[PDB]
């Protein structure tokens, strides 16, 4: 069997963060969302996999022809010229997704989540027909959209999403066209007139994680996931509250709080006092004492000055030095930016 | 010899400094450490010659201002008095109710200060201005900006006489660049005017500004003596702030005992900081530029203060945040606390100033101020309170900005 991942794409939302790294290479919980979806269907048996890749061409190059030898599997690029929607990568990749006459995964690399494939390819092979879709149910369902089939309901006609997951039989291969489509809009419209999509519902603990407020939702249900898969994984201590996964490169001072749902990248250096909560600190961050924040995320080389608070989303992008004792609710603030004053409001700063 | 009356309010007076004024008398706040009255008696009994210290007031004599009166009499090797008004009685209506008591022992002059306001006190030069010339009314007069002048009294004068000219209260238009700074230096003969100015009434209130400065100016009697030595008024809340940052910035000559040394085994000192003895700063808590420490006052480790006056007996917990704020009598601010103000000084030759009138708001909108902390205020842990005003004996448990906490 082989799979399908979809990458490239502009990540206009995670906007400061999708400037510096493509949304596949965002460090979620010390790795790369690119990385956990490609170890988990290389542990589920997939051989072979491609990566539809457009935005941001070589570091995609760099990370996986060095990755591909950790795994032990198989990776093809596939680029393209233009950024060709959704299915553009089907088209472009149907001689190498037609080789063997086999059911094939396809990946939204945004969401993360129990990656039920085992189960999925016995499902789609019950029903005969030629796609099955995962789906989860969601309590808010205005925001989301639910499978009939519409897109943005906002109505309750059903009350469980799309999760990205989907596996394609080779029949909607030579279907779709070479020239910028999207996939889930217009091609699962058709997809639902002819009958050959299934829904299949996985128990819990789904996240995309598109948005930063999103991602940070993913963070803590990914922790809970580590807390109860793999409980050596979390940091313990006295100072420590919650699930804080550490990573060793990363230091952490004395006295602090290092509270519920904080994931420090390698490196990061946390000094004498600071309290952390909800918070994403990336790769070689530093950030100094008697600080506080709380449900932000620290982007990669950044320095957060002595007595910050930072709280309510606030996101820094590569290489921003927050000045001491000021004050961030809501800041995105764009890479290599220096901070002198206070940001009160819910802001974005150029 | 002379005498000093200082005309501190009563309790109406003391509403607009609202927050603070719940528990003591507004002219016992203490500014950069002692109260605010104690810089003019400070002053005065700087003075050769000066036999009495008059205070004039509509404050009932409590435990604190007897106490405060009982202090100054034995600090100030003089005679400091309480003399109660029966009535609100306006700014000259005191003085001349009062004036068998003022001219008792008969001073050659007396001087007329407003317990309002913050000044160095050039009372030295003054008294030099009226040795020269011997007039009814000597007035101390500051330079302000344009635009901010029409905050103040403004004085039209003379420039080789140095007479009063024209004197408004508060023009809608512009006047003058001269303020007038609250201080005064009266002759005997200057109660003759309010006199008449009584007798007016009979067909007791006296303005001193509206009945006796706007009506002689031009006639002879009143007179400019200039400055620009540091003058600021105290009538908000956060108004004491900018008056303790100008007084923290004179100790720098008048008492320099007073501001702390950065001694590298405690707290890091930047800019000018009072501290009181009784305090307990911890090594690691850097204390910023113009802060004040009360008595009895627990600061943590980690507390960064700036721009800040914390009054008696309060506490801050570790690794807290404190700026442009006012935090009140025995109020606890618990650890990651962040408490928050926005610099808003009086400053009259500021052009950018606001008016500071009686009304916080602009439209429904808590123009950014200091962030005033009543006393006995408990802020919780890890929380923010920002360009807030906090009433007395609140326990909070949220994130307050830009709200009035009643
Ligand atoms: N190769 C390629 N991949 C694409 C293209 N358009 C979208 N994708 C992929 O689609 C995947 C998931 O779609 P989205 O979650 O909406 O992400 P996105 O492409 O960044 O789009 P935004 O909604 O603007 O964030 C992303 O990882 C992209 O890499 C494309 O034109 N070419
Ligand atoms: N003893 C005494 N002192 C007073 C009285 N009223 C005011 N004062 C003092 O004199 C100062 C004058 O304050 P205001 O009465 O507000 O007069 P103003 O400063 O000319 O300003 P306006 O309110 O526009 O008239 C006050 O700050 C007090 O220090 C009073 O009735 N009795």
């Amino acid at each position: 069997m082989k799979a399908l991942i979809l990458v490239g794409g502009y990540g206009t939302r995670l906007r400061p963060l999708t400037l510096s790294t493509p949304k596949p290479l965002v460090d979620f919980c010390n790795k790369p969302i690119l990385l956990h979806q490609v170890e988990a269907l290389a542990a589920a048996g997939v051989d072979h996999v491609i990566l539809a890749v457009s935005y941001m061409s070589q570091v995609l190059e760099k990370e996986m022809k060095a990755q591909e030898q950790r795994l032990g599997i198989r990776i093809s690029m596939s680029h393209e010229e233009e950024p060709l929607g959704t299915a553009g990568p089907l088209a472009l990749a149907r001689d190498l997704l037609s080789e063997t006459a086999d059911p094939f995964f396809v990946l939204n690399s945004d969401v993360i989540c129990d990656f039920p494939f085992q189960a999925m390819v016995q499902f789609h092979r019950h029903h005969g027909q030629e796609g099955s879709i995962l789906v989860t149910k969601v309590e808010e369902p205005s925001k989301y959209g639910v499978v009939r089939f519409v897109e943005k309901p906002q109505v309750f006609v059903s009350n469980k999403i799309n999760a990205g997951m989907y596996i394609l039989s080779p029949a909607v291969l030579q279907r779709i066209q070479l020239q910028p489509t999207s996939i889930e809009k217009e091609v699962f419209p058709i997809m639902a007139k002819e009958g050959q999509l299934y829904a299949m519902e996985l128990q819990g603990f789904w996240m995309d994680i598109g948005q930063p407020k999103d991602f940070l939702t993913g963070m803590c249900l990914f922790l809970q996931s580590l807390r109860q898969k793999q409980p050596e994984r979390l940091c313990s201590g006295p100072g420590i509250v919650g699930n804080v996964l550490v990573d060793p490169s990363a230091r952490i001072g004395q006295n602090c709080s290092i509270g519920p749902n904080v994931s420090l990248g390698p490196g990061v250096v946390v000094e004498d006092g600071v309290c952390i909560r909800r918070c994403t600190v990336l790769r070689d961050a530093r950030i100094r004492s008697h600080s506080w924040l709380e449900s932000c995320i620290v982007g990669w080389r950044c320095r957060v000055g002595q007595w910050v608070r930072m709280e309510n989303v606030t996101v820094l992008g590569e290489d921003v030095i927050v000045n001491d004792e000021l004050y961030l609710n809501g800041a995105s603030v764009l890479p290599h930016k220096s901070i002198g004053e206070s940001v009160p409001e819910p802001r974005i700063i150029m | 010899m002379l005498k000093a009356v200082i005309l501190i309010g009563g309790p109406q007076k003391g509403t607009r400094f609202r927050p603070l004024s719940f528990e003591v008398p507004k002219p016992l706040f203490p500014v950069a450490g002692v109260p605010m009255i104690q810089h003019h008696i400070e002053a005065c009994a700087q003075v050769p010659g000066m036999q009495e210290i008059l205070l004039i007031g509509f404050y009932q004599p409590d435990e604190p201002l007897t106490q405060f009166l009982e202090a100054a009499q034995q600090e100030f090797n003089l005679p400091v008095r309480y003399l109660q008004e029966f009535a609100p009685l306006g700014t000259g209506g005191g003085l001349y109710h009062f004036r068998d008591q003022i001219l008792a022992g008969s001073p050659e002059a007396f001087f007329v200060l407003n317990a309002d306001v913050c000044s160095d006190f050039p009372l030295s030069a003054m008294l030099e201005a009226h040795r020269r010339q011997r007039h009814p009314f000597l007035l101390l007069g500051t330079t302000a900006n344009r635009t901010q002048s029409l905050n103040y009294g403004c004085i039209v004068e003379n420039p080789q006489t140095h007479e009063v000219l024209h004197y408004v209260e508060k023009p809608s238009t512009f006047i003058s660049d001269i303020i007038n700074c609250g201080i005064y230096l009266f002759s005997p003969e200057a109660l003759k005017p309010l006199r008449d100015v009584f007798q007016r009434n009979q067909q007791g209130t006296i303005r001193l500004e509206q009945d006796v400065f706007s009506a002689l100016a031009g006639q002879g009697q009143i007179y400019v003596h200039l400055t620009d030595g540091i003058w600021s008024q105290i009538k908000s809340a956060g108004s004491a702030l900018y008056a303790s940052r100008l007084y923290l910035s004179r100790y720098q000559d008048t008492h320099p005992e007073r501001l702390a040394k950065h001694t590298p085994g405690g707290p890091w000192i930047r800019g000018n900081v009072y501290i009181h003895p009784t305090a307990k700063v911890a090594p690691s808590a850097v204390l910023g530029p113009n802060v004040s420490i009360g008595k009895g006052v627990t600061v943590g480790e980690g507390v960064r203060l700036r721009e800040s006056i914390v009054l008696h007996g309060a506490t801050l917990q570790e690794h807290t945040c404190v700026l442009h704020s006012i935090v009140g009598w025995g109020s606890t601010v618990g650890r990651w606390a962040r408490v928050e103000g926005t610099p808003s000084d009086p400053n009259p030759n500021d052009p950018r100033a606001r008016m500071d009138s009686e009304s916080l708001f602009k439209d429904g909108k808590l123009l950014p101020a200091i962030t005033i902390l009543g006393c006995r205020v408990r802020i919780p842990a890890e929380v923010l309170i920002l360009n807030s005003i906090v009433l007395p004996h609140k326990e909070l448990s949220r994130s307050f900005t830009n709200q009035i906490i009643l």
